[PDB]
């Protein structure tokens, strides 16, 4: 048997948010938790929920699982509507990359022995600057796999080569002791709307005018800067036409900003004059 | 009967969770699980609500839920799965089933096997079966046999978590 | 085909072949889109007679690529 | 009391997930849970939640079994996980209140005297926030109308820590809206603002019609706020406002006109550059 | 196609020599399949059976379908 290079760990929206929150809720200590999910068949690992684990001093190791805690919370989740498995464990690496180091391989070996499909997800919450989420999923390579003359994981689809690995992980052996399974976040149509509500602008913000004093100051400043750019532009056009750009591009961006601001505020003003009387 | 690869889900049923609401004390739940002609009777009305629980999630291919052939047999079988709480004969009459079988005498007979929509039963821990109507119309309903045919889903049985490698002191 | 009719085996094969990005084994389906460029003469009783047709173009314009 | 309740995207997604994971296996309508968060002045910050088993009879409307033992154990576990978060109320995913709500709030007031019920509407509407927050108040009414234990609104908002913005941004990057004012987007924003104003005015009119015809009692607070709104309506026919409006409209349109002239000159310059490039190419090709 | 099977196996021999990965192994299996399509001549597979042993799992599928 082999693990295809199309396997994906579909991390749900709730799981991703919980992971990032727990990472920056305990940086620069490391944090750990379980990933309740579902092994669909052989190419899918669905991480439906994640599962914080109390900080226990011994970093993140096998002794940091606290069997009483996990058992009791799994029972309680079962009776509240989560009859889910334990597909792997996530554990943050606060700022020093997304890979594994020794104890991680030992712990993931424990999880695999429990069930040989459990992934291990690593999140770097400091490097997760807004606009880039650094999460990577991993699983081990059998000692009799790369030494017996077999590639770590077969390849039947062109899917597994659309993401390039990072040198940070290469150094620690992204391809000598463990894989890298793709993520492929799974978003419903309701979660996306509920999240859009985060920055959704109110009708008030749509229909509210801009402080006229500040608007006039902005008009004046932009028109002056545009005058300077226009003098430079005259000089540039004369010089280029004589001897045979930055002024033109800056002038274009500034004209854009002035026109958008003025038209928007003027139309808002008329709309209000009609709507509120 | 049993296509290769699928096995009867008797061994994975734990009595810790099995129950059957509205059952006559004369004929108990143990009757439906012997393959003998020992039956289960309805107590008050022409309705019944069985519930079976499995140790590890299982996949259900077919059901052998059959009764006698004297007009006292299940007619409308509503199957729900994975119920957080034991339900009542009032929710059983409106809740949308995961399956809505309407048995016929052919299925009722000893050689009748009713196949379910396999896809909706890919992870089953608890099954509640509501018999809403009898084959004809009898104040008491009777069930002669009931067993599921399917496959078990590989279990990640926590509490088995142990050090398979290394010392007992590494932290990170 | 050689008469303007859409060739169902060919279209189907090319589609399933393009679906190799997801499953390599399907790449074989392109075999369905291989029409032999042939002009086969048959005699009255559907037997194959020994004859030679003549082109009107340099052989190098339509000859096999040279054996490497 | 508490004026503001800022809910978090994790709370919202958790509620959605609870509703889905129970509705899939049954049909319960409501799903009920506890909210965990922290105070800062009179500004509640709901930053987590968890389901608590619930079951009620939709006929009797006074028989329900919110499970306080489960609540306590679950809160113990989350207290171990993170301690700067104490129970700050509850939530239920029902589009409207229910008779039980006051009794459930009385139950939860054991664990938080200042309880905030956030009715997180799973169904995605297109005009309002999905959270509406309430707090229980019993007090002798000033107008002498008989007093009963009923809810009072507490302003609600959605805000996020940076650790959650990094997630929401990534999840929504596919269908995101540029965080900059493109003129089309701004005109769209104003149209949506008019949509919303119309919706709110229709709501007010429907309520006033119901009040007038008598199907509802009169709420002096609502009448106060409405007549204050009318009080605040402005006047536009006033001369020294029409003068000022014309003055600033003209100033804005001078800026617009200068912008347009600059754009025209730049466009002509680019056209000349391209015509010269093509002329050179044609001449070189000819020679 | 049998009669006019004027194929050059030297190109495939060079490709095989250049094969290192299993992607390329199955790629060359498919390439031989194409090159011989219609031609009931499996000489490239018949004269290299050591090389048709590094394909395991979902590559033996492709090799057998290639005979097809
Ligand atoms: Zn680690």
């Amino acid at each position: 048997p082999a693990v295809d290079t199309a396997e994906q760990v579909y991390i749900s929206s709730l799981a991703l948010l919980k992971m990032l929150k727990h990472g920056r809720a305990g940086v620069p200590m490391e944090v750990m938790g379980l990933m309740l999910g579902e092994f669909v068949d052989d190419y899918t690992v669905r991480v439906i929920d994640v599962f914080a684990m109390p900080q226990s001093g011994t970093g993140v190791s096998v002794e940091a699982v606290d069997p009483v805690f996990q058992a009791k919370m799994l029972d309680m989740l079962k009776q509240t509507g989560r009859p889910e498995m334990v597909v792997g464990w996530y554990h943050s690496h606060p700022g020093f990359g997304c890979w594994l180091s020794g104890v991680d391989i030992n712990t993931q070996q424990s999880f695999e022995a429990l069930s040989e499909r459990a992934v291990a997800v690593v999140v770097d919450p400091i490097q997760s600057v807004k606009g880039k989420v650094v999460i990577d999923a991993f699983r081990l390579i059998n000692a009799n796999m790369m030494v017996l003359g077999h590639e770590p994981r077969q390849t039947t689809s062109n899917l597994g080569h659309l993401n390039k690995p990072s040198i940070q992980a290469l150094i620690h052996g992204l391809n000598r002791h463990y894989y890298s399974i793709t993520i492929n976040y799974r978003k419903n149509e309701l979660e996306q709307k509920m999240l859009l509500n985060l920055h959704k602008k109110s009708w008030m913000e749509g229909l509210t005018l801009q402080d006229y004093s500040e608007h006039c100051k902005h008009n004046e400043s932009v028109v002056k800067e545009m005058l300077e750019l226009a003098k430079n532009y005259n000089k540039a056009v004369e010089e280029e036409d004589k001897m045979t750009q930055d002024p033109k591009r800056h002038l274009e961006e500034h004209v854009d900003v002035l026109m958008t601001s003025n038209i928007v505020q003027c139309l808002a003003a008329m709309l209000d004059t009609v709507v509120f009387k | 009967d049993i296509p290769k690869g699928y096995m009867d889900l008797m061994p994975f049923i734990n009595k810790a969770g099995c129950e059957c609401l509205n059952e006559s004390d004369e004929h108990g739940f143990d009757n439906c699980l012997r393959k003998d002609t020992t039956f289960l009777e309805s107590d008050c009305d022409e309705q019944l609500l069985i519930t079976v629980a499995f140790n590890q999630p299982v996949k259900l291919y077919s059901m052998k839920f059959q009764g006698p052939d004297n007009g006292q047999g299940p007619k409308y079988v509503k199957i729900f799965i994975n119920l957080p709480r034991s339900m009542d004969f009032e929710e059983a009459e409106r809740s949308e089933p995961t399956q809505a079988l309407e048995l016929t005498e052919d299925d009722i007979k000893e050689d009748g096997i009713v196949p379910l929509r396999y896809v909706k039963f890919q992870n089953v821990n608890s099954v509640t079966i509501f018999v809403q109507s009898n084959q004809g119309e009898e104040e008491t309903t009777r069930i002669s046999y009931f067993t599921f045919i399917g496959t078990p889903v590989q279990a990640t049985n926590m509490n088995d978590f142990k050090r398979v490698v290394g010392k007992k002191g590494e932290s990170h | 085909s050689r008469t303007g009719h859409t060739h169902m085996p060919s279209v189907v094969g090319v589609l399933v072949f393009t679906q190799f990005w997801f499953w390599f084994p399907l790449s074989h389906f392109l075999s369905l889109a291989y029409t032999p460029t042939c002009v086969i003469g048959l005699n009255k009783d559907l037997k194959m007679p020994k004859v030679q047709y003549k082109s009107n173009c340099k052989p190098s314009t339509f000859a096999y690529p040279a054996p490497l | 009391a508490v004026q503001k309740v800022v809910v978090h995207p994790l709370v919202l997604l958790s509620v959605v997930d609870h509703f889905n994971r129970i509705g899939k296996v049954g049909n319960q309508k409501r799903v009920v849970g506890v909210l965990l968060g922290s105070w800062q002045k009179k500004v509640l910050d709901v930053s987590n939640s968890f389901a608590v088993p619930f079951d009620e009879d939709d006929k009797d409307d006074s028989v329900w079994f919110l499970d306080h033992d489960y609540l306590e154990n679950m809160y113990g576990m989350f207290k171990k996980v993170n301690a700067r978060e104490r129970i700050v109320g509850w939530y239920h995913t029902g589009p409207k209140l229910h008779k039980n709500d006051i009794a459930i709030n009385e139950l939860m007031k054991r664990y938080c005297p200042n309880s905030v019920l956030v009715i997180i509407d799973v169904k995605p509407k297109d005009l309002g926030l999905p959270t509406e927050a309430y707090i229980s108040v019993e007090e002798v009414h000033d107008d002498g109308t008989p007093t009963s234990k009923t809810f009072e609104h507490v302003t609600s908002e959605i805000g996020a820590e940076e650790a959650e913005e990094v997630g929401v941004e990534h999840l929504l990057r596919d269908i995101k809206d540029t965080t900059v004012g493109t003129l089309s987007q701004r005109i769209t924003n104003q149209v949506h603002g008019l949509k919303g104003l119309n919706s709110k005015l229709l709501d007010i009119r429907s309520y006033l019609e119901k009040v007038a015809t008598g199907k509802l009692p009169i709420n002096h607070q609502i009448i106060y706020q409405l007549q204050d709104v009318f009080n605040l309506l402005p006047d536009v026919s006033l001369q020294e406002f029409v003068k000022a409006f014309y003055l600033k409209t003209n100033d804005q349109m001078v800026v617009v006109y200068l912008a347009s002239l600059i754009r025209s000159v730049v466009a002509l310059h680019n056209l000349i550059n391209n015509k010269i490039a093509n002329r050179d190419a044609e001449k070189k090709e000819g020679q | 196609l049998i009669r006019n099977n004027n194929t050059d196996l030297m190109i495939l021999k060079n490709t095989k020599d250049a094969v290192r990965n299993s992607v390329c192994h199955t790629a060359t299996v498919i390439a031989n399949s194409f090159m011989h399509c219609g031609t009931t001549s499996d000489q490239f597979l018949r004269d290299n059976l050591e090389w048709l042993a590094r394909a395991t799992n979902w590559a033996k599928f492709t090799a057998t379908a290639s005979l097809g």
